[PDB]
């Protein structure tokens, strides 16, 4: 007997294995998402008292150091965070409600303008000098030839009223971009920050337009404890109320439509 | 058939111009669908030409 | 909605009489449909 | 509205940065930068400097010669008429050995450039290798990017080298040209009976079709929290914030879980470096394990059945 | 359930459609109106791909009736019946399960939206999303429309639709030669290539050897300049990757659109245009 | 630009081929399909001739082909081959002037040949040629060349230090694809190996090259060129060996392929030595035939236009 | 089917450059769009060869 | 809609004349199609 055919080729036992090693790729890479946001929050945890810390399939990996730079730290993960209270209301008491902003949806610092709390301390660049500076700070910097320079554009809220101008521009030392735009507001001639995602051009006019907050709103930017260098903290802080008006400077933008 | 109609008070609870604009596409897309059914069924009216089929007035 | 209780007795008005009007055009050309080529 | 971070609207100049410094032995760097104002309009506008080993000399050195062996022979196949090698030019090709020479070196005109092109393309590219990796050492940095070049140079060798030298014939291996290199490609899955019942290229497909699925996803991720300086993947993985939030939030809400910022990129690692490793392991098997794909699938009753409402007899069984 | 993050985002409101009405979670998924259509649409249609697996092409006794998960296919009608309903039995079933698995992704798309819209953050997820929804569209509408039938669709089954685009594509002869098609492939393998180039840097100065702190924005640039002599940089890499899948999915819509409907002649044939022209 | 480019307009005229689903579908253009249609029409019979009369070997004296004819039925036989091979040379043509009997002029010797080689097709190769059968038509087309015959090419220019790529250039032979140029005399005059496809799943019985996989490819590409036609035609792509999942054509185009090796081996190559150097190409070969010779881009020469069974005198005995 | 003249309020709710520009693309997409309608069916006007066939008889 | 009141009167003039003109272009071409070639 010289056909004996065998059932069983070296492509089925090399997608065996294929599939053994996926699995436990899968389940490793599902191990890896657990390094932030974990255990989750279900009223299983509360209810039990702390019994019942919910985590899932597969478990929670053992925590990684990252060795900051610069006399920086040691960050670890998965870690231990300080529970935070909400800054609103239940819609419902039923579970898997969603809860309302309490006070004015802007300050809230809920929802569309929530946000955690980074460190009190700057991004750096490669030497360890504040990473995002303004062009005042950056000596260096330069707009592109060709470029209308913001310096001196008008801010414009979402409903059309001037909110400030440009009073300078803010570049990245390690990745030199417009990274923030400085609003010499107004109403109070006190100075913000406005993200460069948050800003529309228009160039013909030398106009910044923003569909996210109103211009008065932009009397009500959080602000920095020093203004050349800006922290990781800070940087949350300014973008997050931007943010909020995407869902709060209107009393429509709450949806429905229909 | 109860008492109270006055169901005008139904433009205090729907926002009228997306109502507007919501209708009319409705009419657009149900006009396209309608037409490519009866179109594509027997009572379609382009594939026969009136008096005569025209690319039968030429066999050559 | 930001209507008045009589915006939403106005445009009401204006609203059905005009769907009417569409309802109406629309009995025109069923009508001549009908007339040229029964469909039933 | 709102800007999409698709155009730098308003870009910034300082003077170019030469990088971070090498320590002593990776050699000084050579060239002087420029900018280009429509780079610049998408990404980083500067342009160069850039790094020469031994090893980066020595690799562009294989490969440009490799690059002339196939030009040349292109040239010469429509007798030197540059007008018709224009014309052809995506018809042309440096075809392999013929069979029958198996694996010898075979004689200029039948191959032999052919052989020399793979050769000193080969050495070319695995010497590109080494240069990122040396690169990537200079910086302190970890061997990710050469553990995946590692992986797709796997593939071309599967392609060119591995198979032909197992199946014992470089004939085997694919010829440099566009349309005959796509030729190879058909070819070469008509031979073994339908590559689509191969499982590991429906795999490779699946790992291909998820490189574009990862990609467009969390490209589309970052830019909707661009807004949060969530393109700064570095700082939100070690300092998570509202970027990384935001971002892992979307997902959860939509499909039921999430990664990280940092995960993300593991997942995306993973799945590229999957294509290719399920594609050379595909080209593996056939003809060395498996000729008939199409039949293998049946013999693992994989492959449908439709009612046969059409068929021919076959004439060479009357 | 809620990330250990979570609670303070979950706002209210921020629909499209249904206001307080569906405006809840369950566990980790949003609901919302879009996601109870789109619950709605999904559960029937696989439902009824769970039907057509267990009545066969020929009936529940045929020996071409089939549960194994690799040969159950439900393919479109004949030609013969052009854009009309066909009978269930006859592909009528695919039909519907279609329109299911279109309402679907459209509800789906719809819920991300309401999720942008949430969470305050850009819509550039959904709007990427629908160009796979574009892509299945010209595969089981555009151009079976375009085609005078329903039946140019594919069929929906794990290899049977591989079979289809096997014979759609070799109507043509040499497919490889479509030039959009040669456009699609490049932008899927660029894909794939930057793909494995960032997911590679990222994990690479985010870990770098022991003894070595997290790296740098410095870093990253200094690393592909000095390997190829540019970087195009973090954000735009984020950028462009969205380039290549969107577009990959783009030209893969566009070279199957012209594969019929505007193109019936071998593809290789097309470049004829260049080797005719007044040069040579 | 970069122009853009070569284009249709929909909707193309399509055909169902296989099982809902499975894809295998042909597309066309409707212009194009009636120009098609105009330019291959048949050329009307001529009355039937009655007779009834003695045979044309009785009353003829170099008649080695049509004997059994009528002498009126070989008259008519006369005049459609007139027509139909060349018309604007008439008689003449094939004929010594003022003596019908005579061989003495080469383009007779051929005819001879010829009236058997399309007798020989109308009655041997059926399972290929059904009830349409050929004619003079066919390949003539009121030329005395055949418009599509064919001749082993060369390729284009190498210099003596290398040796042709034998696949890899622009050529409308095999439909503007890159494989083998000339994948007609391996299999459309000689009779070399088409099959590559293994009938086992695992291997160590199938030498079969990738090379000889790309001849297949060239040939078959030329071949789907040649009636006009994809692959569905024949195939089912998922298995192009499974004959079980072809169309009868696939059985029609095998036939076909050893009845084109026969009229290129036994009807043509002989008539080598007396045709002049205006027929014959580079290597001495002279122009053959091919599918594309007599179908002309249709899946039937003439779309199946059924012109034979009105000349008794084109069939064997 | 009378003017209830006050359908210029229609414009206090409508966008005037959304709908004009709305109805022109609207209306150019129709038009190409029904052009290729016809020309797909029956009643062709380009393919007839009118009063007589424009090319030759073939290459001729 | 930013227009006033006096504005829509206005409007409505202008675009119902105008729109009307347009449904007169159409009905011509359809008439003239129609005669050289009944579609019904
Ligand atoms: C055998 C079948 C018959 C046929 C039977 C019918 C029937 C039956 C009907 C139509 C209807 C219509 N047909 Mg037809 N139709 C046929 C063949 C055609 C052909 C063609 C190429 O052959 C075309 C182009 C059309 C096109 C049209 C459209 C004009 C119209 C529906 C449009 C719509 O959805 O409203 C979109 C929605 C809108 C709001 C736009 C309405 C536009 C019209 C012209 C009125 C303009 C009023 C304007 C909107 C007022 C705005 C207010 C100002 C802002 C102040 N038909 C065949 C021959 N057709 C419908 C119709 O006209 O209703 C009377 C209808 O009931
Ligand atoms: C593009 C041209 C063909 C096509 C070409 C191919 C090719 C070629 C291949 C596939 C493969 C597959 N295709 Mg496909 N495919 C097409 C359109 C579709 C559609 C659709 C409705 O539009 C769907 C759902 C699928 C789905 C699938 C899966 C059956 C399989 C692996 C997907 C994968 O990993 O990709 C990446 C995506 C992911 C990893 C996301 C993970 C989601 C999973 C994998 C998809 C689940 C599908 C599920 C099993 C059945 C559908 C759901 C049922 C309704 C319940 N294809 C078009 C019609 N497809 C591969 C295979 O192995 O099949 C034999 C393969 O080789
Ligand atoms: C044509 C008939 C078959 C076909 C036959 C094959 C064959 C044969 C192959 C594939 C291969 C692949 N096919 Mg396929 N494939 C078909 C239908 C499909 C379909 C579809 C929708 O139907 C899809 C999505 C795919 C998708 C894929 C990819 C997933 C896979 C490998 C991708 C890759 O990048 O590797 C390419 C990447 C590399 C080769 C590495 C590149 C790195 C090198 C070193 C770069 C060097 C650069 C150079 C030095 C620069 C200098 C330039 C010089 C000029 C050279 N195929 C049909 C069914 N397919 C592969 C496979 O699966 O095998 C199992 C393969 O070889
Ligand atoms: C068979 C002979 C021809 C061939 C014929 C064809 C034909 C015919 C086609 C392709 C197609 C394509 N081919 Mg091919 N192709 C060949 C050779 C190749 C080769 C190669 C290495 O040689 C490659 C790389 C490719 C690759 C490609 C891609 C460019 C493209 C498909 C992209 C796509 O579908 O996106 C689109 C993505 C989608 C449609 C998915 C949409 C997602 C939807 C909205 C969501 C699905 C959700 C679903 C429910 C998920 C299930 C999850 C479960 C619920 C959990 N082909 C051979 C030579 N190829 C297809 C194409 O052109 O593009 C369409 C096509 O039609
Ligand atoms: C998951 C696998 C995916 C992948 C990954 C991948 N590719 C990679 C890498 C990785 C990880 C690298 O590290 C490497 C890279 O460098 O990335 C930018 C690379 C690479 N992938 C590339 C190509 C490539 N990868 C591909 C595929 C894939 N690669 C998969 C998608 C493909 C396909 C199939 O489409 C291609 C075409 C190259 C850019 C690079 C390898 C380059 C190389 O090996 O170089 C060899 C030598 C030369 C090319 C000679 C240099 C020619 C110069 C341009 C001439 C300059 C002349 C100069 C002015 C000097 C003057 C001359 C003197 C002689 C006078
Ligand atoms: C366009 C660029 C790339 C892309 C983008 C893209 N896809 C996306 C997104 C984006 C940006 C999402 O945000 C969305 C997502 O949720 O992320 C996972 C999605 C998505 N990408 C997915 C699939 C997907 N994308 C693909 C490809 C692509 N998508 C491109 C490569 C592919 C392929 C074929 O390669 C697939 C398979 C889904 C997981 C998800 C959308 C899922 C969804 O919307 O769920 C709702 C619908 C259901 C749960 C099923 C409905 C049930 C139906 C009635 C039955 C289905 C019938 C089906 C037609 C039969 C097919 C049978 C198969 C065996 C062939
Ligand atoms: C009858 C009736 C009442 C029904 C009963 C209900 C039933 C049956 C319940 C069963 C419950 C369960 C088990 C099933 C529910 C099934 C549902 C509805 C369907 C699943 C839908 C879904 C889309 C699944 C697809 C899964 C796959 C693999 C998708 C491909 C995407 C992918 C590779 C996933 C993992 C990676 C992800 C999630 C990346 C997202 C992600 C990206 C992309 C970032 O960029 C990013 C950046 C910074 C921080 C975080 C992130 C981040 O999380
Ligand atoms: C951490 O961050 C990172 C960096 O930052 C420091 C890096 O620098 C880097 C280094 C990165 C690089 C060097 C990038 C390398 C990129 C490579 C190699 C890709 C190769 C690309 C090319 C050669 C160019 C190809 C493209 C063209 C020529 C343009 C052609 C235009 C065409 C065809 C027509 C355009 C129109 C269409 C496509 C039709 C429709 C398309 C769409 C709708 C798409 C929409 C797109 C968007 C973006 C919204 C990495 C990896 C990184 O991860
Ligand atoms: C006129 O032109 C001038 C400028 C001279 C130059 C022009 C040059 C040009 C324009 C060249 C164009 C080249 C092109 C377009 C090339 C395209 C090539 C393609 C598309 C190739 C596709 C696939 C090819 C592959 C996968 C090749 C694989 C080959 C391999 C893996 C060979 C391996 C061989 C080895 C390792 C050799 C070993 C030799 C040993 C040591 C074994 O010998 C004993
Ligand atoms: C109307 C014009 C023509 C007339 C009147 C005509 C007449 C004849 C006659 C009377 C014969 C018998 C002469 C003999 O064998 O002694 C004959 C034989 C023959 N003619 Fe013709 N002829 C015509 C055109 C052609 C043409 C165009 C061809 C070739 C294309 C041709 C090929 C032949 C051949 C080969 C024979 C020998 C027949 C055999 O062996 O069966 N003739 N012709
Ligand atoms: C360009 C696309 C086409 C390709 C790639 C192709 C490919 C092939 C291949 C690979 C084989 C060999 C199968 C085996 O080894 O058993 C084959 C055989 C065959 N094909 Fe084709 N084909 C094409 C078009 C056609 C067309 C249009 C016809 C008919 C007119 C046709 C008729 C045949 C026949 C009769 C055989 C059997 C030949 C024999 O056994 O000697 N093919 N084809
Ligand atoms: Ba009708
Ligand atoms: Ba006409
Ligand atoms: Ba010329
Ligand atoms: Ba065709
Ligand atoms: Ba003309
Ligand atoms: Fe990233």
């Amino acid at each position: 007997s010289a056909g004996i055919t065998h059932y069983i080729d070296a492509a089925q036992i090399t997608i065996w294995a294929f599939w053994l090693f996926f699995f436990g790729l899968i389940i490793y890479l599902r191990r890896e998402d657990k390094r932030e946001g974990y255990p989750l929050d279900s009223d299983r945890t509360e209810r039990s008292g702390g019994r019942v810390k919910v985590v899932g399939f597969p478990d929670l990996p053992d925590p990684k150091t990252f060795v900051l730079p610069h006399n920086g730290g040691t960050v670890v993960a998965p870690r231990v965070e300080a529970p935070v209270a909400v800054n609103a209301t239940p819609f419902s008491p039923a579970p898997g409600s969603p809860l309302v902003p309490n006070g004015d949806p802007m300050l809230s610092g809920f929802g569309p303008a929530a946000s955690p709390d980074r460190p009190k301390h700057c991004d750096l660049t490669f030497e360890g000098l504040p990473k995002i500076v303004p062009m005042r700070v950056a000596k260096e910097f330069s707009i592109a030839e060709g470029d209308p320079d913001p310096r001196g554009m008008t801010v414009v809220g979402l409903d059309g009223e001037v909110a400030g101008t440009v009073s300078d521009v803010w570049v990245d030392r390690s990745e030199p971009q417009i990274r923030y735009l400085e609003v010499e507001v107004a109403a109070n001639k006190k100075k913000v920050l406005l993200p460069i995602g948050f800003s529309r051009f228009d160039k013909k006019a030398r106009k910044v337009k923003v569909d996210a907050i109103k211009a008065a709103h932009f009397a009500n930017v959080p602000t920095l404890s020093n203004p050349d260098q800006v922290t990781l903290y800070e940087e949350d802080k300014v973008c997050a109320y931007y943010a909020g008006g995407k869902l709060y400077a209107t009393a429509e933008r709450a949806g429905p439509l229909l | 058939f109860t008492m109270n109609a006055n169901l005008y008070k139904i433009w205090l609870i729907l926002d009228p111009r997306r109502v507007l604009v919501s209708i009319v596409a409705f009419q657009i897309v149900l006009g396209l669908l309608i037409h490519m059914i009866v179109l594509s069924t027997d009572l379609n009216w382009l594939d026969d030409n009136i008096p005569v089929s025209y690319q039968a007035l030429g066999k050559k | 909605t930001g209507l008045t209780d009589d915006e939403a007795k106005e445009f009401h008005a204006i609203f059905m009489q005009s769907m009417y009007a569409w309802f109406g055009l629309v009995v025109i050309a069923h009508l001549l449909a009908w007339l040229y080529r029964p469909w039933l | 509205p709102e800007y999409q971070n698709i155009f730098t609207a308003v870009q910034v100049r300082a003077p170019a940065y030469p990088g971070v410094p090498l320590p002593k032995g990776n050699l000084p760097r050579i060239g002087r930068p420029i900018f280009s104002y429509w780079l610049g309009k998408i990404g980083d506008a500067q342009i160069g400097p850039i790094y020469l080993g031994l090893t980066g000399t020595l690799s562009i050195f294989f490969g440009l010669v490799a690059i002339s062996i196939i030009g040349f022979n292109m040239l010469a196949s429509v007798h030197w008429d540059v007008f018709q090698f224009l014309k052809h030019f995506f018809w042309l090709g440096l075809e392999p050995p013929p069979p029958q020479y198996g694996l010898r070196i075979p004689p200029l005109s039948e191959g032999g450039w052919w052989l020399m092109a793979g050769l000193f393309l080969t050495l070319s590219i695995l010497l590109w290798w080494v240069r990122t990796y040396k690169r990537a050492e200079a910086l302190g940095m970890s061997q990710h990017l050469s553990w995946a070049f590692a992986a797709a140079i796997f593939f071309y060798l599967v392609l060119g080298f591995i198979r032909p030298v197992m199946m014992g014939s470089w004939a085997k291996a694919v010829p440099f040209g566009i349309f005959p290199h796509l030729d190879w490609t058909a070819a070469f899955s008509i031979r073994y009976g339908n590559l689509y019942y191969n499982p590991f290229h429906m795999l490779s497909i699946a790992f291909l079709y998820g490189s574009a699925l990862l990609f467009a996803m969390h490209g589309a991720t970052i830019l909707s929290v661009s807004r949060f300086g969530g393109d700064r993947e570095i700082d939100q993985i070690t300092h998570r914030g509202t970027a990384a939030e935001r971002a892992a939030l979307f997902w959860r809400w939509t499909m039921g879980f999430n990664v990280t910022m940092e995960s993300i990129h593991r997942w995306a690692w993973w799945c590229a470096v999957l294509t290719v490793i399920t594609a050379g392991i595909g080209i593996l098997l056939s003809g060395t394990v498996v000729d008939n794909w199409y039949l293998w699938a049946v013999k693992h009753g994989m492959a449908p059945a439709y009612p046969e409402v059409v068929t021919a007899v076959n004439p060479y069984e009357t | 359930a809620m990330l250990s993050f979570e609670k303070k985002y979950r706002v209210r409101g921020g629909t499209l459609i249904g206001g307080d009405l569906f405006d809840f979670w369950v566990g980790p998924f949003y609901v919302g109106f879009f996601g109870v259509v789109g619950f709605c649409f999904t559960l029937l249609g696989v439902l009824l791909i769970v039907w057509g697996a267990t009545i066969g092409p020929t009936g529940p006794t045929s020996d071409l009736q089939t549960y194994n998960l690799w040969r159950i296919s439900i393919a479109p009608p004949d030609l013969s019946y052009g854009l009309r309903m066909a009978p269930l039995t006859e592909g009528g079933l695919w039909q519907i399960i279609t329109i299911c698995a279109a309402g679907a992704f459209i509800s789906w798309a719809l819920r991300e939206v309401e999720i942008c819209r949430k969470l305050g953050i850009g819509f550039h997820v959904p709007f990427a999303f629908s160009f796979a929804i574009g892509a299945y569209l010209v595969l089981v509408f555009v151009r079976p429309l375009l085609m005078g039938a329903w039946g140019h669709g594919f069929p929906y089954g794990i290899l049977s639709h591989l079979d289809w685009v096997s014979n759609v594509g070799y109507q043509f002869l040499h497919f490889h030669y479509n030039p959009a098609h040669m456009l699609a492939i490049s932008f899927f393998f660029t894909n794939c290539l930057a793909l494995s180039m960032h997911g590679s840097l990222i994990l690479s100065v985010t870990n770098p050897q022991k003894g070595e702190p997290v790296k740098t924005s410095e870093h990253e640039n200094t690393f592909f300049r000095d390997i190829v002599g540019y970087s195009i940089g973090a954000l735009a890499i984020h950028r462009l990757g969205l380039f290549l899948a969107l577009s990959a999915a783009f030209w893969s819509a566009v070279c199957i659109l012209i594969s019929g409907p505007f193109w019936t002649r071998g593809w290789p044939e097309w470049w004829n245009w260049w080797l005719e022209l007044p040069l040579w | 630009s970069v122009m853009l480019l070569g284009c249709e307009g929909p909707p193309p005229g399509t055909e169902q081929i296989g099982y809902r689903g499975v894809g295998m579908e042909n597309y066309y253009n409707k212009r194009q399909r009636a120009l098609s249609i105009q330019a291959n029409q048949p050329v009307e019979s001529l009355p039937a001739a009655d007779s009834t009369g003695p045979k044309a070997s009785e009353v003829y004296q170099n008649v080695q082909v049509l004997k059994d004819l009528s002498v009126g039925e070989f008259t008519r036989t006369m005049v459609a081959v007139t027509t139909w091979v060349s018309p604007k040379e008439g008689c003449n043509y094939c004929h010594v002037p003022g003596n019908w009997a005579s061989d003495d002029i080469y383009t007779k010797v051929v005819s001879r040949r010829m009236f058997e080689l399309v007798r020989a097709a109308n009655s041997d190769w059926k399972a290929h040629v059904a009830e349409t059968g050929v004619t003079c038509y066919t390949c003539h087309r009121g030329n005395p060349v055949p418009k599509y015959a064919w001749v082993t090419d060369p390729g284009p220019k190498y210099p003596s230090g290398l040796k042709p790529t034998g696949q890899n250039y622009g050529s409308k032979t095999v439909a503007y694809a890159s494989l083998p140029f000339d994948p007609l005399t391996p299999f459309l005059d000689q009779a070399n190996e088409i099959r590559i496809t293994g009938n086992a799943a695992l291997a160590g019985s199938n030498p079969a090259s990738l090379k000889q996989a790309e001849w297949t490819f060239g040939l078959m590409m030329n071949i789907s060129d040649s009636l006009g036609v994809g692959c569905t035609f024949c195939h089912n792509t998922r298995a192009f060996n499974d004959w079980t999942q072809s169309t009868p054509k696939r059985t029609t185009a095998w036939y076909a392929i050893r009845h084109v090796r026969d009229i290129n081996q036994n009807y043509i190559w002989p008539l080598n030595d007396v045709l002049p150097a205006s027929r014959k190409g580079p290597y001495g070969d002279p122009l053959r035939v091919s599918c594309m010779t007599c179908h002309q881009a249709v899946n039937k020469p003439l779309y199946g236009a059924q012109m034979a069974k009105d000349y008794p005198g084109l069939y064997k005995t």
